[PDB]
């Protein structure tokens, strides 16, 4: 096509899955679209405290063309509600849709989405908006100061998130500890109307693939030291829908109070970065210690 | 970093709170005894109500403070559902405490609580008074519904005197080793208008700007309370003097006309010298000028005409 | 990009050194940031004095060029109800810095437009999270701020811009442009500014437009008055002299001629005459009372429209009747 | 020809380009050179009715973009639209944040196409203070891609911050001195035959409103065409159409006022209100008669000027015409 960017696919599941994953960040707000030869990424942020980035690589599309030469990437901003409503109305006959094509012709042009059926094609153009001064790259994990890392099965984490949601969890605490004899302890401690509750992940290489505590430098492994991260459940729970489709989840917490969750479902990949609370109250610390000891 | 002095020097014990000597002494008596009843603490901003309630709770509950205190303010959810679930469950909790000690529910800024929540609080107070006690903190005691007031001891905090403010300022200065002069402390106290929070903020600002707390240095940053300027403007025996005050001290300093008229109404309400007829006529003229300002004509000429009418009435 | 911007925005100060007129406030805030002891701030002042510019420049200085990542700015264009305070502001103030870069900053611009309930909810958010976060509240009308919020903020007053600062900024703009301003034009611009830099910049841009060849044409007072459509001081003096000395017919004719020469509006003539009369030495004070009351009434009536000729005749009659007292 | 004759003369002869706008050169020059400078600021047009504010902004928008591009670069809102605080915070803000649309090759070839949009808020004085406050930082932040144009008759109804933000353009009243050329051109286009000074009389009666003058000219032309006598329109016909009270009736009123008898004045006013004369016109004519008369003294003129101002201000508040007129006449008779 003559457009600067044009990608067409025959798998409508990826698009609807991406919209489903982006929904928990607000049904009425902005979404940033990054386009480059590598692929197309959707980015959303909430309250300068949480961020989600979902990537769609070239392989997911049966055709992918990025003809821009002046710039190696293109940035645009759209309204999530517009896309949601348009797709919901257009995707009513999901059995008949055979092709979906996204297109963009640079700054000043709309983001074009076309659903192509056997004999009927529906073309929608979404108006674009100026991108906010806030930089998505601002909230990122310091790769050189990882406090701890862990690998978890998607099903178990999703079930734990469901349990936390169903009890009205208000505050969440991620507890990670390592000892000798390949002993690992990863747990989520919730403060809710029920009081303090705990969900412990088994120390087996079936759900908790690996856990390591790096002493805040990503290099030296230390045993007997517990890393505790305090988060508001309002932000922590936003990864539930991404975990629903997740095959594996990688948690990485740094010393600056940043938690990164990498979710793997050729495929859809998600990265959620969240900030932790300033400090943990004495009562919460005592209750966590009592629960873990 | 370095905390602002207002929070850095927040009193942590009841013995460090200045002013309201009788009320603070009674709070100390309650703390040493234990039999704390439901209480309401009312007063103007920045006089120590929140600090007093927190210090009393800490002294009463000791190490059990974490499990024996439930604090809620206007920044938290405090609707009827909160009363139905969170406060009810806290009051139902069985906590072993030393004899004469009860759990404490602190409701800061209780005035802002909704009517439904306040009405719901009646039954929980009736049912769980044997193990739980309520401390309301507010600025207007009348904004708490009467059925709740009926169960509590009232405690009204008065404005701090210059002596108490000076004593606390001297303690802070000694702790910080700040160089000052008597006129500077006088200016700080005069500009604080009885608010200790403002006094501390102004002292910190002056120290940061110049270090030495003199009168001129204080008045470079801090401004005399404009209510006093408005009172002087209203009480001037000459029309030209009132106009000169309005021009030099208020208009050219950047004070908005709406603020000037609202302050004029507030001040005229409290003029003890004037007669009732003159006062009510001045109020009428101020109201008419306020109506004109709200419509968009917020000009200096309107305020000058208001002053001319007030002077005419004084004659 | 900046070239296409209106001058009021193209000349927005970037650093604190570019802010003029507020020497005391700038000095104090610069020393506070130098020691890193910034308290909760209130910037109170009239329009176009540098409040928003000053706070943005301070944020830039504190956080360098990456201030947009750890500063939460909200204004009247955003909804700031009690729910917003409870959720968004609360979560921002209760979370760690991006890279442990000291404390976070929340700017509440035009906070006088916030509701009482939201301001009440703000009290404990400000108090509890003071260690990690600092608040800045900007306002033009203090009576809209609750006493509790005012008590919590260190107050700084932005005065109307002095003449010297306006002259310096005008010189900077003239150098940046290829423009030439006469001293009389500068005096007229300062007089009409009333301490607002925005008006100065807008009038300067319009004057540059008015010039046929700005590369060599110089702005004179006549250009300023043409652009603003305002009366000249000579016009005001002539009208006042005719009112105070000439008979009714002559005064009416003089007012009509002066207004029709350049299409002057009556309100500006009244304002200029009031400025002139404020300095008059009157032996009878009752004259001032009559002048002020009648002219304020005429201004209020004009604000709603009405008959222009009747209003002008009313101004003439009011001045004459008031000055009959001096007799 | 019938289609071109489907429009009232005010709409028919609305200026198409900025060159057609008359008597407002002080602002038209700035707006015109903005086409080359591409430095359009936020604007606040203010002035009395029928002076050419809406026409000027429409002509500017047409000149800047063109018939096609305009639709994507203009957002117009007026008193007929809902403009609550929520509207300002959502719709106006979204448009102000919208990316600048890409012009076509034809548009670039034919029009300057500045890289920003325009939001026109006509009758801005009807908006509430809070809604106006909601516009401040929206205008400041997105000035790189959006420019605002507020239009009003009562500038005092605009909050001070918005007035400071906007560059102000006062539109002057259109009288017989500065607007006669346009009215003469309109009369020549429609082949209106009027006696010398008729256009002067229309413009003096209109009192700064060219729209009213054009409507009066159209009414006179219709009357003359219906008569079909081929004769020139007369000033008396114009005064009759305008609702001006005949000089003899005014003389009778003045004589009654001079007599001073309350009952006679009341009876005459009761009979005079039968004809349905508008009290505003009568008050204006009485002001003209008395203020310019050389048979009265200075104190009389001062007192009558204040009385006339009070009566006119009361009438502006939609008061009851008979009562106000009778009160004014009784007061004058007592001078
Ligand atoms: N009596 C006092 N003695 C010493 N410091 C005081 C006193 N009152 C206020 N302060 C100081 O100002 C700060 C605030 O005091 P508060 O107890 O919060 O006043 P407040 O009456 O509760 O204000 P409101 O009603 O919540 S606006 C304290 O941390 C102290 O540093
Ligand atoms: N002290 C100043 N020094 C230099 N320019 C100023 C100054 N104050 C205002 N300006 C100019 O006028 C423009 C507006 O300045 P602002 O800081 O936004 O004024 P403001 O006090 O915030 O107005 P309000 O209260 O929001 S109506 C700036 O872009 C500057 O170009
Ligand atoms: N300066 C003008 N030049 C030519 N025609 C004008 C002019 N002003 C008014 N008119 C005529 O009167 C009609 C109305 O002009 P407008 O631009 O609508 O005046 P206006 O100032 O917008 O009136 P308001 O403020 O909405 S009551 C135009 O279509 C023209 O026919
Ligand atoms: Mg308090
Ligand atoms: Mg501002
Ligand atoms: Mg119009």
């Amino acid at each position: 096509l003559a457009n600067k960017f044009s990608a067409s696919t025959v798998h409508l599941e990826h698009i609807t899955t991406a919209l489903s994953c982006l929904t928990p960040f607000g049904s009425k707000d902005d979404v940033l679209i990054f386009i480059d030869a590598d692929g197309l990424s959707f980015v959303r942020e909430n309250n300068h405290v949480i961020k989600i980035q979902l990537l769609l690589s070239r392989e997911l599309f049966m055709s992918y063309s990025y003809r821009n030469e002046t710039e190696d990437h293109m940035k645009l901003c759209v309204k999530i509600n517009h896309i949601l409503d348009s797709v919901s109305v257009m995707n009513r006959n999901s059995d008949d849709i055979v092709e979906c094509t996204l297109s963009y012709d640079g700054h000043g042009s709309p983001f074009v989405l076309i659903f192509e059926d056997s004999f009927i094609s529906e073309r929608v153009e979404y108006s674009t908006y100026l991108i906010k001064d806030f930089d998505t790259n601002g909230l990122e994990l310091d790769r050189e100061r990882i406090s701890f890392e862990a690998i978890i099965k998607g099903e178990a984490l999703h079930s734990a998130l469901k349990d936390l949601k169903e009890i009205g969890c208000k505050e969440c605490y991620v507890y990670a500890k390592t000892e000798a004899n390949d002993e690992n302890v990863f747990a989520l401690i919730s403060k809710s109307q029920l009081g303090f509750s705990k969900i412990k992940l088994p120390s087996n290489r079936s759900i908790l693939e690996k856990l390591q505590v790096f002493d805040g430098d990503s290099t030296t492994v230390i045993d007997g030291f517990a890393v505790i991260g305090f988060f508001d459940f309002t932000s922590f729970d936003k990864i539930r829908k991404s975990t629903k489709i997740a095959s594996k989840v990688l948690f990485r917490m740094d010393v600056h109070g940043v938690l990164s969750v990498n979710i793997l479902s050729p495929g859809i990949v998600i990265e959620v970065c969240m900030l932790e609370k300033e400090s943990i109250d004495e009562a919460a610390q005592t209750e966590i210690e009592l629960l873990m000891e | 970093l370095q905390l602002p002095w207002v929070e850095k020097y927040r009193p942590q014990v009841l013995s460090d709170i200045v002013g309201n000597k009788e009320t603070i002494d009674r709070l100390q008596q309650i703390a040493k005894d234990g039999n704390m009843p439901h209480m309401i603490i009312s007063g103007m901003p920045g006089i120590g109500k929140t600090t007093s309630v927190h210090c009393l709770a800490h002294e009463l509950l000791g190490r059990s403070y974490a499990d024996g205190v439930l604090e809620l303010n206007a920044s938290d959810d405090r609707g009827i559902d909160v009363v139905r679930n969170q406060i009810k469950h806290f009051a139902q909790k069985k906590l072993h405490l030393p004899p004469g000690k009860h759990k404490i529910v602190i409701l800061d800024e209780a005035d802002s609580m909704t009517a439904g929540a306040q009405q719901a609080l009646r039954r929980t107070m009736e049912l769980y008074s044997n193990s739980t006690r309520f401390a309301f903190a507010c600025n207007q005691s009348n904004k708490i519904i009467e059925p709740l007031q009926s169960r509590c001891a009232i405690l009204r905090y008065s404005k701090l005197s210059d002596e108490d403010v000076l004593k606390r300022l001297l303690q802070i200065i000694k702790l910080e080793d700040v160089k000052y002069t008597n006129d500077g402390l006088e200016a700080i106290i005069f500009t604080a208008e009885g608010d200790m929070r403002q006094a501390i903020n102004n002292l910190q600002s002056t120290v940061a700007g110049h270090g030495l707390v003199n009168a001129d240095n204080v008045f470079k940053i801090v401004d005399s309370p404009h209510p006093l300027i408005v009172k002087k403007m209203l009480l001037a025996s000459n029309l030209e003097d009132s106009i000169q005050i309005l021009r030099t001290d208020l208009w050219k300093k950047g004070y908005s006309s709406i603020d000037i008229v609202t302050t004029s109404f507030r001040v005229t309400k409290n003029l003890a010298q004037v007669k009732e007829s003159v006062r009510l006529e001045m109020i009428k003229e101020i109201g008419l000028t306020h109506m004109r300002i709200l419509e968009g004509v917020g000009t200096y000429l309107q305020l000058a005409s208001m002053l001319a009418k007030i002077h005419k009435l004084n004659n | 990009s900046k070239e296409n911007l209106p001058w009021v925005e193209k000349y927005r100060p970037e650093t604190l050194d570019e802010v003029y007129g507020q020497n005391e406030v700038i000095t104090t805030v610069r020393k506070f940031v130098d020691e890193g002891k910034l308290p909760h701030l209130l910037f109170y002042g009239p329009p176009g004095t540098g409040k928003t510019s000053t706070i943005v420049a301070l944020a830039r200085e504190i956080y360098g060029k990456n201030y947009s990542n750890m500063v939460l700015e909200l204004n009247a264009s955003d909804d700031r109800g009690i729910d917003v305070v409870r959720n968004q502001i609360k979560d921002f103030a209760s979370t760690r810095q991006i890279f442990s870069k000291g404390f976070k900053l929340i700017i509440l611009d035009e906070a006088d437009a916030m509701t009482n309930a939201a301001q009440n909810a703000l009290r404990r958010v400000i108090e509890r999270y003071t260690k990690n976060t600092r608040f800045c509240v900007l306002a033009n009308y203090a009576h809209k701020l609750t006493p509790a919020l005012l008590s919590r903020c260190t107050r700084f007053r932005f005065q109307p811009l002095p003449q010297e600062a306006i002259e310096r900024r005008i010189a900077n703009v003239l150098v940046h442009e290829k423009l030439k301003l006469s001293p009389n034009a500068e005096k007229a611009l300062i007089e009409l500014s009333n301490g607002d830099m925005r008006r100065v910049l807008n009038v300067l841009q319009s004057c540059k437009a008015t010039l046929d060849n700005p590369d060599e044409d110089e702005i004179s007072d006549d250009v300023i008055y043409e652009c603003c459509g305002a009366p000249r001081p000579s016009d005001l003096k002539a009208v006042l002299k005719s009112i105070l000395e000439d008979d009714w017919g002559t005064a009416h004719y003089t007012l009509n001629k002066v207004r029709s020469a350049k299409g002057l509006a009556l309100i500006d003539l009244i304002e200029g005459i009031v400025k002139i009369l404020e300095d008059y030495e009157l032996q009878n004070e009752e004259t001032r009372v009559h002048l002020l009351t009648k002219l304020a009434d005429i201004e209020y009536s004009i604000s709603k429209g009405g008959n222009d000729q009747i209003q002008g005749s009313a101004v003439i009659g009011a001045i004459k009747a008031s000055f009959e007292n001096e007799t | 020809e019938q289609s071109l004759a489907q429009q009232p003369w005010v709409e028919k002869y609305r200026p198409k380009n900025l060159d057609e706008v008359t008597a407002q050169d002080h602002a038209v020059t700035v707006l015109k050179k903005t086409l080359k400078s591409a430095n359009l600021p936020h604007m606040l047009f203010y002035g009395p009715p029928g002076t050419g504010k809406t026409s000027t902004i429409l002509a500017l928008t047409k000149e800047l973009y063109g018939p096609d591009l305009m639709k994507s670069r203009i957002l117009e809102l007026n008193a007929s639209d809902e403009r609550g605080i929520s509207i300002v915070r959502e719709k106006v803000k979204n448009f102000a944040r919208l990316t600048v649309s890409k012009p076509s090759k034809h548009d670039l070839e034919n029009y300057p196409c500045p890289p920003y949009k325009i939001i026109i808020l006509d009758e801005a004085d009807s908006m509430t203070a809070d809604a106006q406050s909601a516009l401040r930082r929206t205008m400041e932040t997105y000035s790189g891609v959006t420019r605002f144009c507020l239009i009003c008759n009562y500038v005092t109804r605009i909050i001070d911050p918005l007035a400071s933000r906007c560059s102000k353009f006062r539109f002057k009243a259109l009288d017989a001195s500065n607007a006669i050329d346009r009215l003469r051109f309109i009369s020549e286009q429609e082949n209106v035959k009027c006696d010398d000074g008729v256009l002067e009389r229309i413009l003096d009666i209109s009192a700064g409103d060219l729209r009213r003058g054009i409507t009066l000219l159209q009414s006179a032309s219709k009357g003359a065409q219906y008569l079909g006598d081929g004769k020139n329109i007369t000033s008396t016909q114009v005064e009759e159409l305008a609702g001006v009270v005949p000089h003899d009736i005014l003389i009778e009123i003045v004589e009654k006022v001079k007599s001073g008898d309350f009952d006679e004045i009341k009876k005459y006013v009761n009979t005079f209100m039968k004809s349905g004369w508008s009290a505003a016109s009568v008050v204006n004519q009485l002001h003209e008669y008395y203020i310019t008369n050389d048979n009265f003294d200075t104190n009389f003129k001062n007192q009558i000027s204040w009385l006339l101002f009070t009566t006119d201000s009361r009438l502006n508040n939609g008061t009851n015409e008979h009562i106000q007129l009778l009160n004014l006449l009784v007061k004058i008779s007592q001078l």
